[PDB]
């Protein structure tokens, strides 16, 4: 996946879209606006490098690069921002609905071929490389050109041309009084038609709920941290890329702005002699270390040379049984090693053979790791990983090697001496009962970082000028109420068995 | 589409004239009734010629796009023939 | 179309049937109960070809179509005379063991039935879970926290 993502929102502006069947139900136009705003927010948080556009068709006024009638391009393909979100929200309310009607109009003839043509023109106007070209059609009508067949053929031809070009189109059908029949006219326009999505739809599209589900997490495309070299011998060599399947999430770095005008300010640093008052360079400086009364002076190049043992890469040392790899011997997050094949040919077969043989023998490959030049070597273990996929053939664990850092002697610390005190069988049984009561299934993505979520919510409130920032419920709390209600009298019995009455913990 | 049948047909016209191929290509795409008068067509052609003299292809492209989007397949074919300066109506200039 | 012949082929019902296969090719002659095979070998086949100045398959097929095959049986030995070429060729066969031959009769019967059927037929006609917002990224379920069983 190389390039950017392009999304164009097509919101129909017919009379039927501006009417609500039942009370306490937002009109389809407002629902589309909210969905667009949610998508904009999700794109801003996850990846702001993508391009989003908003185009309205069926309006009285027209604004297009070709001067097509009855089409308005509210926002051209550009990176999302708070200004576009506010502009969309301006039409959110009923007063916003009136403003949209006054400044845009509604209830005019339109051609699907025309909107597809303007969308294609917008796509062709992007100078950046687009990995995905997508269009979303928000419309509750299923038979727009029911009074004319030539327009239907023109729309079919335009949709076919867009499909051939590589444009991927979706129809976000909304609620209709009578019902939505995709099989009537839109079946031949959607890029992919599902067999299930054939019956008449009397409710909202399921995609709308997914779109409205805001996601707050940065999405990073696949990228190799380093294309290192694995050397089984001074002559045998292969190339392997290193990836970080797990990486700590940090909030975006702050930026300095000028209070008076709120503009970026450049930060610079300089070094000069207090006597000569002239600029100095790193090559005109020495590093000093004072131990007691003695002073030791070394050049910067010498200090860099201090931590130089071997060239960057991985050097094989041997194979060790997996039983000898302690679970508690953890120092840094593990990495993933996968064959590259873009540098040396024939490495993939060797990697596969090594993986299968290590899995059969249950042996991890011990190696010396030097991620970069002038970096002290470390001892790492590569444990083979078996490609694991859950139901419906979705991968959950890729095949390769898991690189785990083995702590050195210095990294280990000695604990204070303690006297063992065995627990009686009754107390162990009570604890077993408590644990069984508090049983729960764990998954890798069952918790959210409260700090990052709160920061994102605060930034959203600041940018959109919202009244207050919606408090983010944190799942990291132990919800003591439910645990107490579930345990019952087990805690009291355990305290009586273990804790003496005159303890007061 | 550059690899689509229409693109190859337009490009591979055996350098059955190009006007007929363009008309066939534009028939399913163009409208049924244009809205350009003779004066507007002449003005657009004059603008195209002047821009070509001035070496400005952006205006030429804009004018061609306007002509394409505001005319019918028959009008497109006749405009192409006029631009090429080859009509062959069956009656001589005399 | 593996060549084959029957003796007698006239109005009288045939008694023996001769054929060839797998050109360790050996001429197989059977009475439907007992079998006789040449048991040719590459060295023996080469020696026979050199002696007779040599493929026999075209000549065998020509004789079978023209019914120019002569049979002789004596105890466990069988003698075949083939005519049609410049000089008739003589071959000898010994009674192959029954246990080794039973698969041969079974295969011959199956092939004969298949050929009958085929010739009669011939003569008759004469990505769920993908994130919509972020393409290429799998959809991720909202964090459910701790859900006690």
């Amino acid at each position: 996946y190389s390039g950017r993502d392009s999304l164009i929102f097509l919101v129909d502006a017919s009379k039927a879209m501006f009417e609500s069947q039942s009370e306490d139900e937002l009109t389809p136009f407002d629902m589309s606006i909210q969905c667009i705003q949610s998508v904009y927010i999700s794109k801003i948080i996850s990846s702001d490098r993508d391009l989003l556009a908003v185009v309205f068709y069926g309006t009285e006024k027209d604004k297009n690069s070709v001067n097509f009638k009855n089409i308005y391009v509210l926002q051209e393909l550009d990176n999302p921002g708070a200004k576009r979100i506010l502009e969309l929200d301006q039409f959110k309310g009923q007063q916003g609905q009136k403003r949209f009607q006054d400044m845009m109009g509604h209830g005019s003839d339109y051609s699907l071929s025309e909107v597809l043509w303007v969308c294609a023109n917008l796509f062709s106007d992007v100078q950046f490389k687009m990995s995905h070209k997508r269009i979303m059609l928000f419309t509750n009508e299923d038979n727009p050109h029911g009074n004319d067949s030539a327009k239907a053929s023109r729309a079919r031809t335009k949709a076919g041309d867009l499909r051939d070009t590589g444009i991927f189109l979706d129809l976000m059908h909304l609620k209709k009084p009578g019902g939505f029949d995709i099989s009537l006219f839109y079946r031949d326009i959607i890029s992919i038609a599902e067999d299930e999505d054939l019956r008449v739809h009397f409710e909202e599209s399921s995609k709308l709920e997914d779109l409205l589900r805001k996601v707050r997490a940065k999405e990073t495309r696949k990228r190799a941290l380093s294309r290192l070299k694995l050397k089984l011998n001074k002559d045998i060599v292969i190339s392997v890329g290193i990836y970080n399947l797990v990486q700590k999430a940090l909030k975006p770095p702050p930026i300095k702005l000028y209070r008076e005008t709120n503009e970026p300010v450049k930060t610079k640093t300089r070094t000069f002699n207090t006597s000569t008052g002239g600029l100095l360079l790193p090559s005109d400086t020495k590093r000093s270390q004072i131990y007691g009364s003695r002073q030791i002076i070394l050049e910067k190049e010498e200090t860099e040379e201090l931590k130089r043992f071997d060239d960057p890469g991985l050097m094989l040392m041997g194979f060790k049984p997996l039983v000898l790899l302690k679970k508690h011997h953890y120092l840094r997050p593990s990495l993933f090693v996968y064959p590259e094949e873009s540098l040396v040919i024939g490495s993939s077969t060797l990697f596969s053979a090594l993986l299968i043989k290590c899995l059969e023998k249950e042996v991890a490959a011990l190696c010396r790791y030097t991620p970069r030049r002038n970096i002290p070597p470390y001892f790492v273990a590569l444990v083979p990983q078996e490609e694991e996929l859950d139901d419906q053939k979705i991968q959950v664990t890729p095949p390769g090697f898991q690189l785990v850092f083995l702590p050195f002697a210095d990294d280990k610390r000695k604990m204070p001496f303690t006297e063992k005190i065995m627990a009686t069988p009754e107390q162990v049984g009570k604890m077993k009962a408590i644990v069984e009561k508090l049983r729960f299934t764990y998954r890798s993505d069952s918790f959210e970082n409260p700090v990052l979520q709160q920061h994102f919510r605060n930034l959203e409130a600041l940018a959109l000028d919202l009244m207050e920032p919606e408090q983010a419920v944190d799942l990291t709390l132990p919800k003591v109420e439910a645990m107490n209600k579930r345990l019952g009298s087990l805690v009291d019995e355990f305290k009586e068995l273990v804790y003496p009455p005159d303890y007061n913990p | 589409p550059r690899d689509g049948k229409d693109a190859l047909k337009l490009l591979n016209y055996r350098t059955g004239d190009f006007a007929m191929i363009a008309y066939f290509v534009l028939k399913p795409r163009c409208l049924q009734k244009g809205s350009l008068t003779i004066q507007q067509v002449n003005d657009l052609l004059d603008s195209i010629a002047s821009n070509n003299s001035a070496k400005r292809k952006d205006l030429i492209k804009k004018s061609l796009l306007q002509l394409i989007t505001q005319s019918s397949a028959l009008e497109q074919k006749w405009l192409i023939r006029m631009i090429i300066k080859d009509l062959k109506l069956g009656v001589s200039q005399q | 179309s593996p060549p084959l012949c029957t003796l007698p082929p006239g109005p009288e019902p045939p008694r023996f049937v001769c054929y060839c296969e797998g050109e360790g090719f050996n001429l197989y002659v059977t009475d439907a109960a007992e079998l006789w095979s040449t048991c040719f070998t590459p060295d023996s086949l080469a020696a026979l070809k050199a002696r007779f100045g040599l493929d026999i398959t075209p000549r065998f097929r020509a004789a079978c179509e023209q019914q120019a095959v002569a049979l002789t049986l004596q105890e466990d030995r069988a003698s075949l005379t083939l005519s049609g070429g410049p000089s008739a060729l003589a071959f000898d066969l010994s009674k192959v063991p029954g246990p080794e031959a039973a698969p041969r009769l079974r295969a011959l019967t199956l092939g004969l039935a298949k050929r009958v059927w085929s010739l009669e037929r011939r003569l008759a006609a004469a990505c769920p879970g993908e994130s919509l917002i972020n393409p290429g990224f799998k959809s991720k379920k909202p964090a459910g926290g701790v859900d006690f069983d």
